């Protein structure tokens, strides 16, 4: 199948017509996305079969064919940009400021931009292209809008 | 059954369209990956 570095639509047959659940970024030869888009599931890329390799529910991550590769962090200071792929839409890039998820456990960057369910593992970079996580596992604040945390795995 | 499909490149775009705000909350993350607001 397509091994070519980029972002990934993640679709599915099962229900009517074609339908987007997610996003994923392939690098280094390695599939990303957010666990609740697949569930954990094999993935079709033309011909080939792409395998989960690693995954976490808590974390809400799973890579494909290999371990985790993205290790770009935010640095806490800078606007960053969403490209977001929205289902039968083009890619677009979005940029702003993140804000933050203050937890028991330290904090990290959120990004307050409402897509459709099915653009979660959209990538968030950095102003070198990096990617530092994926968009889509979140929260709905008190004013009815969403802001996603910026998840990041750890590269071992 | 899922299949992915290429939809671009991985790049900064410059004078990209410049939106959203910056809240901080305080939040809560369950084991099942679920995050909730602490109030
Ligand atoms: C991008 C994913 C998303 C968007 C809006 C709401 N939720 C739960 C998830």
């Amino acid at each position: 199948g397509e091994t070519t570095d980029g972002v990934y639509r993640v679709m599915t047959r099962r229900l009517l017509g074609s339908t987007q659940v997610g996003v994923g970024v392939m690098q280094e030869g390695v599939f990303h996305t957010m666990w609740h888009v697949t569930k954990g599931a094999a993935l079709r890329s033309g011909e080939g079969r792409l395998d989960p390799y690693w995954g976490d529910v808590k974390q809400d991550l799973v890579s494909y064919c290999g371990p985790w590769k993205l290790d770009a962090a935010w640095d806490g200071l800078s606007e960053v940009q969403l490209l977001a792929v929205p289902p039968g839409e083009r890619a677009k890039n979005i940029q702003t400021l993140p804000g933050i998820f203050k937890t028991k456990d330290g904090d990290i960057g959120a990004v307050a931009l409402d897509y459709p369910a099915g653009t979660s593992g959209s990538p968030i970079l950095d102003k070198c292209g990096r990617v530092i996580g994926l968009y889509g596992n979140g929260v709905v604040i008190k004013n009815g809008s969403y802001v996603s945390a910026i998840t990041q795995g750890k590269r071992e | 059954d899922m299949y992915i499909e290429r939809a671009g490149d991985i790049t900064w775009e410059k004078d990209a369209e410049v939106t959203g705000n910056s809240p901080r909350l305080d939040v809560a993350l369950d084991e099942s990956g679920d995050f909730s607001l602490v109030e």
